[PDB]
This record gives structure tokens, sequence and C-alpha cells, in this order.
């Protein structure tokens, strides 16, 4: 049902165990695959029949392995056949196939070497964002105030499409700093850390621009946000149906 | 019942036509002429200025003949044009 | 409900043939009675869906040449085979059962190219399904060039081996009754069109004045083969034609109708006019539709011809007015399956039907009247039969009708036309014998 | 005279039927993209594979609304 792709060189699968076990709790069946030590390619389709309802991509430095496993064409075919997708790409761990696939969806994440900085922050160690910047109550709205740990994260630019669902944007005083001389990628409210996308066939994709959001360390601050975010991206939370017109 | 009917069908003579189809065109072309002659005569009788009690008699007999002929020739001509009755 | 276990199966050999567009099954069964009471009946097991899709069902002795009484009964369903003379409480019987179903395997890749080969997926029970326990069994698959399994099971015994154009399965040696649990899914290669007539309206017109029998058939044909991926490209079809690829393709380009011997005046039309691509050869009528029939396309058309009445109608020996007609039930393409057949026979105006019978069971029969070109009176007697699942060359029987047609009814038709004309003439006379002058 | 470089491709319609002598040609309007990309850009994506796809730079898009 669910296929989890994990690169061991970037971040180990063990680190993100907290939320994965909860999938077994909700009756999800799962299959694992590591691209660092794989030989044969995954088979997403079997004679016009896809074998996975969901796909989870963990932080990975793009290379020959990711391109071999899931090219952009295969990803678009899977997404068009009612497959759900979860993507993660932090500064220093942003692939190229994922970036191109998101560029085909109207989502432009910052490249490698660009990081978010916010000086007017209650946190000097890491990046933290309060629940004030939540942008859609149908995905997650906290009953009481909270804050989420992000650390070294990225931002994305969005187009004016009906299918794009902004979830969490960057703070107003934030900005993109590049190691090089690149013009700042984002600035203020026009940068987004958690974005969603709904197909016209009602498939769903969620992209998080941080590798720290689902780590076992931040289990106390991000447990619920992440839980019902995973509930939304898998057509389990906010699906509607019309009857007897 | 199937058995008995099968045995009957397979132990009988074939169908013999009354008049063969190949002959019917000639019969139709001849009967049409006869019908035309008789009917056209009875129309002459209608135009006749003679009594009524005799015009009725002649017309009725002539029509009773022309109609028999015309029906027979209608059957033959229809069969000969490819529209079987 | 289960039939009592009065019998036991010594040996069971099931061979499935997939060569045609329908599934054919032959069972070699050896049975011995296990109770002391003599029983003349044997029961055959069929699943609900298979039961609905059964077309033909027969059985006989492996030694005799005649058939026993084998009738379907109307959630495993049952067919009953009746024995002519009862059996000893402990004696051997050697039966051979044959069946033809209206089902066929669906294309495994639903969309293939214009020149690619086709494969079909067919799902049937693997161990013998029966209500009488069996102590020996075997399964064979014939008719295709390659056989593979879809999601095979771990157990080695529940697997098969290949021969030449064959696929034998496990020779198991003890099966309980009602053991239809494991289901087998086979994938085979069939590169021909799968023709399916969704509706046939066959009309036979008999005429004693012309001595002719006229056949008019209205087909509603479909192709159940793989659909064309990428859509139809006339350029690719022409490049296949001129390449001289006469390979067996899974789309219909030309149909071959097998007619009764001595037919004349053939014609081939459809709902939009007359089709000019048709050619008659001895006993055969070749037909080319307006467009090739690819997987998933429909085509509704009409064929017709004429024959001599003296080949189907005979006269009774007791009187020259009782006639017996024997009319064929199907005259169509070689390898085709039918889903609904309405067979209508038209007898002349004054005919009174006396006896009817069909060689295969029908779903309905009815008698009414219908007016025609010169039917001033009630009209032609229409006798209609309704059949469901029929197969091209296994339903080769003939319907038998015995009717009466006196000479009075023969001569009454020109008489009716004559009365009409005479009435018109009397009307003209009346209109020309009264003055309307002022 | 017509050359295979004269006729540009169709990105919004699909040929469904051509008669035997090419007299009548029937096309079908294709359904729009689920993602919302233009059918022109899906067509270009299919007709183009380049190793150096493009530069890093940035989109000139307007303000998100
Ligand atoms: C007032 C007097 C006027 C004098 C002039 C008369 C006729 C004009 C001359 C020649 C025309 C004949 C050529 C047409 C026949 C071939 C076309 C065809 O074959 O078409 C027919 C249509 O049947 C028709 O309508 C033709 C009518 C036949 C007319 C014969 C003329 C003699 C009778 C004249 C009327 C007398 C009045 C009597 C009133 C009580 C196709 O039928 P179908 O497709 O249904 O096939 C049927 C096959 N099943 C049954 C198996 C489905
Ligand atoms: C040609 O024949 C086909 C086959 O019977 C007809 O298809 C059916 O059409 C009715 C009405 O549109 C549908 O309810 C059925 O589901 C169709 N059956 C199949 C198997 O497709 C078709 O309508 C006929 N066309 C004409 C013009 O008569
Ligand atoms: C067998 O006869 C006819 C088949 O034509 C069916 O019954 C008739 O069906 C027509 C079709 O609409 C109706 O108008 C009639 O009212 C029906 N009844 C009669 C008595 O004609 C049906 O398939 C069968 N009838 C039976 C078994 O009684
Ligand atoms: C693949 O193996 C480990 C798995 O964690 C990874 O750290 C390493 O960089 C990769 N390469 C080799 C040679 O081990």
């Amino acid at each position: 049902r669910t296929l989890v792709l994990y690169d061991q060189s970037t971040e180990p699968l063990e680190e993100y165990s907290v939320y994965l076990k909860d999938l077994e709790q909700r009756n999800y069946k799962l299959e694992y695959l590591d691209i660092n030590s794989t030989s044969t390619t995954v088979d997403l389709y079997d004679k016009e029949q896809r074998l996975f309802d969901n796909i989870i991509v963990f932080p990975t430095k793009g290379g020959k392995n990711l391109a071999r496993q899931i090219p952009v064409k295969q990803l678009i075919k899977f997404f068009e056949n009612e497959g759900n997708i979860l993507c993660m790409s932090s500064p220093g761990a942003v692939p190229n196939t994922i970036r191109l696939f998101l560029n085909e969806l109207g989502i432009y994440p910052s490249p490698k070497g660009h990081v978010i900085r916010d000086y007017f922050s209650p946190s000097s160690e890491e990046l933290v964002v309060s629940s004030n910047h939540l942008l859609n109550k149908y995905v997650y709205n906290a009953r009481k105030s909270e804050d989420f740990v992000f650390g070294e994260s990225s931002a994305a630019l969005l187009e004016n499409r009906e299918q794009i669902v902004p979830i969490l944007n960057a703070p107003r005083t934030s900005f993109t700093e590049s190691k090089g001389k690149c013009n700042s990628w984002t600035s203020g409210s026009q940068g987004f850390l958690v974005v969603g996308f709904q197909n016209l066939n009602n498939a769903r994709l969620v992209w998080i621009g941080s590798s720290d959001f689902l780590k076992n360390k931040n289990q106390d601050s991000n447990q619920e946000f992440a839980k019902e975010l995973l509930k939304w991206t898998f057509n389990e939370k906010s699906v509607i149906k019309s009857v007897h017109a | 019942t199937y058995e008995q009917l099968y045995k009957e069908f397979h132990s009988s003579k074939s169908f013999q036509p009354f008049i063969h189809l190949d002959t019917q065109p000639k019969f139709a072309i001849c009967g049409l002429i006869v019908t035309l002659a008789v009917l056209s005569s009875a129309l002459f009788a209608v135009g006749s200025k003679s009594s009524y009690i005799k015009k009725l008699f002649f017309y009725t007999i002539l029509s009773v003949i022309g109609s028999l002929f015309a029906g027979l020739t209608t059957v033959f001509a229809s069969n000969s044009f490819g529209v079987y009755v | 409900y289960e039939p009592p276990a009065t019998w036991e199966n010594v040996d069971y050999k099931r061979t499935i043939d997939v060569s045609n567009a329908y599934i054919s099954e032959t069972i070699e069964i050896t049975i011995k009675n296990i109770a002391s009471e003599p029983a003349t009946e044997y029961f055959t097991a069929f699943e609900s869906g298979i039961f609905s899709k059964v077309s033909f069902f027969s059985a006989y002795f492996t030694n005799e040449a005649t058939f026993l009484n084998s009738q379907l009964l109307a959630e495993i369903r049952y067919g009953i085979i009746q024995f002519p003379n009862a059996i000893s409480p402990q004696e051997e019987v050697s039966l051979v059962i044959k069946s033809f179903y209206n089902t066929v395997g669906i294309p495994y890749p639903e969309h293939v190219g214009m020149s690619e080969e086709q494969h079909l997926l067919w799902e049937t029970n693997r161990l013998p399904l029966s209500a009488y326990d069996t102590k020996k069994a075997s399964f064979t698959l014939i008719g295709s060039s390659s056989f593979e399994e879809y999601h095979p099971p771990n157990d080695e015994s529940l697997l098969g081996k290949a021969n030449g154009n064959s696929f034998e399965f496990g020779p198991w040696e003890d099966i309980p009754r009602f053991s239809s649990n494991e289901t087998l899914a086979i994938v085979y290669s069939h590169n021909a069109p799968l023709n399916q007539v969704v509706n046939l309206r066959r009309d036979i017109w008999l005429s004693h004045w012309a001595s002719t029998i006229q056949f008019e058939e209205y087909y509603e044909l479909t192709n159940k083969a793989a659909k064309l991926s990428k859509g139809f490209s006339r350029l690719e079809l022409m490049k296949q034609i001129q390449t001289q690829n006469m390979r067996q393709t899974h789309f219909v380009t030309v149909l071959d109708m097998l007619l009764p011997e001595g037919a004349t005046d053939h014609y081939f039309t459809d709902l939009v006019g007359l089709v000019s691509t048709s050619h008659a050869e001895r006993d055969h009528f070749f037909i080319r539709p307006r467009f090739p029939i690819f997987g998933g396309w429909n085509y509704n058309f009409t064929v017709g011809w004429t024959n001599k009445l003296s080949d189907f109608l005979h006269v009774s020996s007791g009187s020259d007015e009782k006639f017996v007609a024997s009319i064929p039930i199907l005259n169509g393409p070689p390898d085709t399956v039918y889903d609904n057949v309405e067979l209508s026979v038209f007898l002349p105006e004054g005919a009174e039907i006396f006896d009817i019978d069909s060689p295969v069971p029908f779903t309905n029969v009815s008698i009414e009247t219908q007016k025609s070109y010169f039917d001033l009176n009630k009209g032609h007697v229409k006798l209609t039969f309704s059949y469901r699942n029929l197969i091209s060359q296994v339903a080769n029987g003939q319907v038998l009708i015995k009717y009466d047609y006196p000479k009075s009814s023969f001569f009454k038709k020109p008489l009716s036309i004559a009365c009409y004309i005479f009435t018109a003439l009397m009307g003209v006379f009346v209109l020309k014998t009264l003055n309307m002058n002022v | 005279m017509i050359t295979p470089l004269d006729v540009p491709p169709l990105d919004y319609f699909d040929e469904v039927f051509t008669s035997e002598n090419w007299m009548v040609r029937i096309y079908q309007l294709k359904k729009d993209d689920a993602q919302g990309r233009t059918l022109r850009d899906v067509g270009e994506l299919t007709r183009s594979s380049t190793k150096t796809r493009r530069s890093i730079k940035r989109p000139e898009l307007g303000l998100r609304v």
C-alpha cells in the first residue's frame, strides 16, 4: 500500500520512527526501500495497475539513484492515477527530480545552499514558527496556540493555480540567505514551508521544506500537526462526497 | 415429438410449385392486357347514353371479370418484380 | 441443497480448450455406486456465473454412440444426467461430459498496439468441483501457444507444467467434495478477433405463390478484443496493409457468412445505406464493413438472400394441405457467439400452425400476425422463438414446424385483391350516375 | 508540395478517425490537465529531452493571491 523511500547517507530511517509506527496503528501496510544499497528498480505498475496508494520520500541528496528509481514521467503518471505523495527537501538535501516534479506542479523550492533566516524569532538556536501562520483550517488549525521547530529549512514560491493549497508560510521578517551571490529566493510572506496540492482527480501531495519536522527529537511540539498533516495527504481527513443531485 | 416430426419431414416428398416463377412474367404481361381491354370497355359502357337498367348490368358483369383478371395479374407482377406474396 | 452422495468418482480428467472465442470443456469421468439402492441419476456442479453463461451441455457413454438425457436444473447449480437402465449397487460407469460456455478471458493488458499480440486472462476453479468425492483427478489446458499463471501459489503441487501447446496440472489422488476454494488465473495468447453478436433478429419468410424462402438477418456485432492504445491512425493501418502483414490480427476486416447451398439475390446494408464491398462465392458471402472493427467498437448491419422453398418445405403424405418445414436456426460467421436470438418465421395468411418443436431449449415462443405487401386480411402468421446463449457451430439444429394451408387460403389472396378493385369500380360507377347541377 | 516540416503539431486535439481516402477527419478535444499545466507545455515536455535542462535562476511570476 505505502512505499517509503529512505536514503541512509542523508538521514536514517530509524530517526523518523515515531510517526511511522502510528501508520501501523491506523492499519496501514508498508514497504521499505533504500536507494543507497539497492540493485533492482522498484515496479510501481504491473500491466496498467499501480501497486501503491501512497509514496513517502525522505530527505535525500539527488543523484543517479533517485533518478533511476522515480523519473519525473513515472511520478506524473503515478500522481495522475490517484496516487498520493509526500516530499521533503531541506537546504543541502534537495534532489533534482523532486525539484523538477514540483516545478511541473507550480511549486518552486529554493535550491541547495539557500537557507531561511529570521532574526525576530523567539529562538536563537533553530527556526521556530508559531501557529499564527497557519493558512488553511481544513488541514490543521490548533485549538490552542503552539509553535513548531523547523531548524535549517527552505521556502518555495507558488503560482496562482486552483490546485495549490498553502499550509504554512514563512514569518514576515524572514528571508532567504544564499551562500553565493544569488538574489534572495524569497522574502516575507511570499515564502512557504509546508505546501499542498490537490489533483483534479482528487489526488494529494504535500511538500515540507525541512528535514527536522518529522525527526524523533521534536516529538513534543510537532506530533499533532504532523499527525493530521499525514491524515490530510492520504485522503483520510477532509474528503467530501455528493449524492442524489 | 421432435423424433416423430423429424422422421416425417425426412420421409416425405418436396414442395412442387403451382406455377413456376420463370413463367409468371409472361402470364402477368398477358393478364395486364386482358384487364386493360375489359376495364376500358366497361368505361365505354359508362359513357353510353342507353338506359340505366342495362348500363348497370353490363358494367357489373364486366367489372366482375376485369377485377378477377386484375387481381391475378397483380399477384403475378408482384412476384415477378421481386416482391413475393 | 446437495444431491445425495450415491456415487464416488474413480477418476476425473478435465480438459479445457481455449482455441476459439468460447470455452469448451470435456470431462472423462469414471463413477461407481457406493450405496446398495439402484440410482439412475448423476449430478453435475456449476458455479452461479458459469451456470448463467452455459450455452451447450451434453454427455454420453465412453463406449456407446448415443447421448443420455442431460438437463440443466432451475449457490452451486446442478445438471442432471439420467441413465437408461439402472446400475448395480457396485459397478463401473464410464461417462464423457461436454459443455460449451459463452464466456472467454478478458485481455490482460487492456490496451495494446495495432500490431502487438494479444493475451487474455481467464479465471476458473483449479481443483475438481463436484458433489461426489473423487479419489483421482487431473487437469489439462489446450488450444493456445503459451500459458502462464497470474500470482501462482507457493505449494508445488498446485502448479502445472508445459507440453506442446498444452499445460498439464497436478495429478492429485484424493479430493473431498465441494473443494472449490483455490481459484486459478491463467494467461494465454489468443491473437484473433473476439466476435460477440449482442442481438440477432433472424426473419424467414415463406411464400407458396413464388415458391421461395427469404432470409433477412440483422446483426449487432461487437469486438471484445484489446482496445487500441493511442487511438486509430489510418496511416499506421495503411502502412500495415502495404507491408503485407497478413498475420492473424485481433480486429475484424472481413467476415465470411456461410449460407445454404443455392442462395441467390444476396444483399448487405446497414442503418445508413447500402455497402458496396461484398462478394459472393459458392456457399460463401464475404463482407467488408465500412470501417475495421477494433476492440470495443460496434457495427450494426443487415444481410439477406433467397433460396428455393423445395429444400425446406415438404408435403405430408396424408393430405396435400399439411406441410412440414425444417428451418436452420443459425447461418452466420464461423467463430462467433450470440447473446440474444429472436428467430421469426412468417407463414402465409391462411396458415394454421399445428405442431412446433425446437432442437435446443428456448427461452420463449409466441404466435401472432403481421401485415405485409398484399395482406388485406389479418396478415402473415408470425411464429417467434427466443434463445439466449448460442454458439456459431454448435447450434446447428433445425426448427420443425407442421402447419396446414388449404387450397381455399391459397386462392383467397387474388380474390381479396379482386374484391378491392371491384369495390373501387362500383364506387366509380356510383360517382358517375348522379348529377349535382343547379 | 507539402514537407514534414510544414505542419506543426496539435497539443489540444487528438485524431480519432480518418476515412479511407482521407476525405473526412474527426478529432476529439482532449481533457484538461489535472495539475493545471497548459496543454502546450505538456506537449513541449513530451517533445523535448535535454541534458542541461535549464539554469537555476528564478521565475518572474507575480504575487500569490
Ligand atoms: C394504380 C396502378 C399503378 C400502375 C403502376 C404500378 C407500378 C409502377 C410500375 C413499376 C414499379 C415496380 C418496381 C418496384 C418493385 C421493386 C422495388 C422493391 O423491391 O422495393 C420493395 C418495397 O416493396 C414495394 O413497395 C413494391 C410494391 C410492389 C408493386 C408491384 C406492382 C404490381 C401491383 C401494382 C399495384 C396494384 C394495386 C393493388 C391495390 C389493391 C423492397 O421491400 P423490402 O425492402 O421491405 O424487402 C422485403 C423482403 N422481406 C419481406 C423479406 C422483408
Ligand atoms: C447498435 O447495436 C448496439 C448493440 O446492441 C447498440 O448498443 C446498445 O445501445 C443501447 C442504447 O444506446 C445501450 O443501452 C446498450 O448498452 C448498448 N449495448 C452495447 C453492447 O453497447 C447500439 O445502440 C446500436 N446502434 C444503433 C444506431 O442502432
Ligand atoms: C413470451 O412472449 C412475449 C415475447 O414477445 C413476452 O410476453 C409479452 O411481451 C410483450 C412485449 O412487450 C407484452 O406486450 C405482452 O403483454 C407480454 N405478454 C403476452 C401474453 O403477450 C414474454 O417474453 C413471454 N410471455 C410469457 C412467458 O407469458
Ligand atoms: C551506503 O551504506 C551506508 C548505509 O547507511 C551509507 O552510510 C554509506 O554512505 C553508503 N555507502 C557505503 C559504501 O556504505
